[PDB]
């Protein structure tokens, strides 16, 4: 179980995972503004695809980030275990 | 049941962004297969709802919002947003309790020649109310003259074609946006997942 | 001799932005009191020359162009701008050299029945060259339909009034613009101008 | 012969001047970036006015502040022997 | 700026971080439930050192994890900006 | 640097101690027994105060006392080089 | 941030200043002719006074005239985001 | 009872103690690596010396400091209840 | 951490260089006669470039250029471990 | 004339540089304390390797690193007009 | 029973260095007085024994250890060192469970005349196993040319003597050393402390 | 005329360290080239001088110093610096004026038997002074028995073989040094170069 975070930019963060799932058909990477009731956005890597790039962050916010990988046979979403908070500046 | 998102998602005519289809879906489990194929998707933004907990919303029934816009323009599909699509063609409220999926249509809705047949309101004389539709075709008084329902100097026909074709800026093409929006029995907080 | 600023600037009734007025003016003294009796401005600008030193700026002519605009769009009377007014209306140069004079003019031009009768181009088939003026009134064709020479759908009249009203906010109100370009005979640095 | 500068904001400065001017009808306030091709601006105040606020400057660049006293018998400009340069935050 | 994280052991966990200071003295590793109204674990580590192990997380709880790079001259902290959050399960 | 213990009574422990940090906005004390995974304990002293007592400690177990400078800004605890390590009455 | 100027006689410049660094050690103001290829003076006073007097300027002469925060750790010269352009 | 540990050096201690016992023959500061298999290191003073002084300790590791009381005429060694856990800088 | 010069002309020198640092509000460039004790020039860019130019060196002398990265937080100022002399 | 200077370690330096020189048949990197009657010392490269590695840099000390082309025909040392004070740390 | 520490650490004559005294003591409960009336020490250390419950060790033996070495000679009496002593002298097992016991023992072994009685092993083919023991005097071979056993150019006699000198440093002084090897009764948790 | 460097740099045989060979240079001028040759220099060196301006020196004699030793002990070929090498076989006076230059010769010196030919002093009453040299070849008496010329125990034979393999590390492998010692007319600071 692992993960890797690069911050490219201040607004953009490159995420790397290894999860212990088999037949993980989607990778769905969430991240949101903590609390606030803020936005959560979903980006969906095919589970071939075990990157991914977030951009866009607004400049000065505390975002939480959580992979899931979803399988179509349950159809059901399994949390990584590991989560981010970054900090964009 | 298994929602009618196919439907929604794979149809072959979108809306048109003043003529934007709602399908009402009764209480329904999320086949995600159906939303992630489309992927990536420029937005899948979703308000006051977990995106992977959609199946555990405690919900009766799910409204599907579908309408073509530009790229540009999926910005303005938030709540509290302003801009001519905001104010004069699809107005969320502040407070909505959903999720807004949007993905790039330029294969499918663009022609080389030019598609001239998805329309957008360019006036409207007060803004919309959340989720109100306004399909009328009345010539728009700008000017002190009254307009006689005929167009002209200062009297615009309101609904203006949008060019679509499938060279322009990524920003320029077509994007199909889904919006979601739930009737929630319960705060999300709240579980009824399949049993 | 001195320059007749005054016309200029005193002028009861203001070019439209499509229509805005050319004066040339012969060398002559600049009276700054006259200018400045107009305070205070949205801008006054210079570009390539010091608005002090406009007397000493030697020349054979400078050129007059007088219209209105919004507040707003006072903006975009600059080099290399982009906006309605820059694209459709009035092309300042990039190597532009002279001054851009803007005032509030919501006294003068705003009524509470809205003053109407300034124009502007909304629509054009392509951006405006530098200092050209564009008086057509031929219908903009925005649609992949022929007009024939009628208004309608996608068939849009180009020109659209200003709704100017004492009550709209400061960005919205009239103000009228003074563009003052130099042809000139010499560069500011030289010793040239009145004894 | 007095000059007081203020940066109100990284971006805003509040000016006072004083010129031994016999009278004066307006003070010029006439600022731009030092040495470029960019605009000059003024800003007119009536000569009963010995302070002046400039405002929206770009960040990052030396801008030059000069006060012109304006004598309407002969139009002339006579400068302030104190001049100002500021580099915006 | 890089921060890597594998999950050796359900209960132990395994953190690198690539944290651009110009010179660092300590790191400071600091853990703990995410109530943050908590007990807090700290690891001190010599600035060399930008490998660390945490060991013995309570097993079923969220734990949040947060690097600091510290530096005597000036009682300087600097917050690494990436947090993680592990679910020990 | 230092660090002062009194067993003022079997159970009442004083604690006085010196660190060169300034930027200390809480002292926090931080007393738990050796890894019996019982309940950490923090006594928070206002950053004036470099003394505290320790009290209500069980008889006859083992304690680990901390003292954590706290900094606000960025939640930093920066532990105190010593340790106290106290086997009751 | 300010900066203050008094011109008393044509030739000798009162200078007043207050900037947010706290470190300063000693505050350099720095003058000379324009651009002039031609000497520029130093004058050090302590981080403790914030006024100085430039005396001796020649006449109809364009000087600039900066104000440095100068920190002995390392040598640095901060220039005070307001410079002086005098002419006597 | 009482344990003054002052840091005078960041490889070096000095200890000062008390603990109440009746003719303690030598005073035992034993002092070593925590934890990992170690060297365990004494200075043995005589039972009129209160304080000790401990040097070259290894940078960067943490060690733990103990004080023991010997009696000869039981051939027995007290603990001090109070112990010392130091990192060095 | 790395330091690019090049000579454009024998009194032009352009500035590159990469500086650790964690956040970075300008870079200040200081430059001057070897000798110390005489004016100081200094250029100020924002942390956002990483290049600078040095213009109107005078001919025949010894200058030294050194780069400081400053950050607001603390008035910290720390010298770029490499620093450059140039010979007109 | 370039010269481009990068640290691989604080006490080791990478140096590259270009300068208008006709037929060198040797470059020579001299390098040494600043002022001090410390040790001067060369590093010879042929005239076709235009880097070099200085390495073994005692820490904490200003080193003054100069770059010397040799002409044999001259035999002459022409100076690079660029040199680099390094500080080790 | 109390050890035969007293023999151990009060002996008039200790060894030197490369013919080391080892005792063996049958498991006998350390009297800390003999080890504590030696202080000031150089280094007591102990690996993986506590020096102070020394008693609560279960040893079937304890191997004593003794001989005279420089006092800074005494950095080489721990695992894993290097050096003449460590290497050609005495070796200490990585694994060594037991304690280094030294004491400067200038005022006993130093001389004013120099005392020379001491011996240490200068040269040898290869490093020493630990615990090994060499009392042989073969001529080493430095050189190319075999020695037959006559010392010369590249034949070294492989004993040199220590030079020990009241007015020695501190550093050259002679520290008497005792290395107290435990057999650990199985498993080191066991308690045998005396009643 | 030029430096007889050839003969220092180029000698076919180098003197063991303790036979260091000196060569009396007359007021010559350095070809740099000869020099240069011999790259990598593991030490070039120069003390009170700058080493690309020897020929800026104003001196009359060069002395050049050459032998073969090991590696690590170059180090102690500087001022101020002890061991076998300073002590006993060469030592730089602390007021040195001159450059050392040591490259490897591993190529030359070594040889896969082991090169011995090459001896230096292991064992001296005292520290050798400055350019010193010693060649005695008395035996060493290291303890209070009189060797009465014999070899043995404290008996030492004074000199003692390298042993250079080109197998060993590279801190073991045979460098060549040459020490140039320059005595300065003034001043490193006056010029006499070549007109």
């Amino acid at each position: 179980t692992k993960l890797e975070v690069v911050a490219a930019t201040p607004t953009s963060l490159l995420i790397s995972w290894r999860m212990p799932m088999f037949t993980v058909d989607f990778y769905v990477i969430q991240y949101g503004e903590t609390g606030g009731n803020s936005p959560v956005q979903v980006q969906v890597v095919p589970g071939s695809t075990r990157t991914a790039t977030i951009s866009g962050l607004k400049p000065g916010v505390d975002y939480t980030i959580t992979v899931y990988a979803y399988v179509q046979r349950d159809n059901l979403h399994y949390p990584h275990p590991i989560s981010i908070n970054y900090r964009t500046g | 049941n298994l929602c009618p998102f196919d439907e929604v998602f794979n149809a072959t005519r979108f809306a048109s962004v003043y003529a934007w289809n709602r399908k009402r879906i009764s209480n329904c489990v999320a086949d995600y297969s159906v939303l992630y194929n489309l992927a990536p998707f420029f937005t899948f933004k979703c308000y006051g709802v977990s995106p992977t907990k959609l199946n555990d919303l405690c919900f009766t029934n799910v409204y599907a919002d579908s309408f073509v816009i530009r790229g540009d323009e999926v910005r303005q599909i938030a709540p509290g947003q302003t801009g001519n699509i905001a104010d004069y063609n699809y107005k969320l409220p502040d407070d909505f309790t959903g999720c807004v999926i949007a993905w790039n249509s330029n294969k499918l809705d663009s022609k080389v020649s030019g598609n001239y047949n998805y329309l957008y309101r360019l006036f409207r004389k007060s803004n919309l109310k959340p989720f109100e539709r306004d399909i009328s075709t009345e010539i728009y008084q700008a000017g002190n003259k009254p307009c006689n329902g005929v167009a002209g100097f200062n009297c615009y026909f309101p609904l203006r074609s949008y060019s679509f074709r499938p060279t322009y800026g990524v920003g320029h093409q077509p994007y199909r946006v889904v919006v979601l929006s739930f009737e929630l029995l319960h705060a999300p907080a709240t579980v009824c997942g399949p049993k």
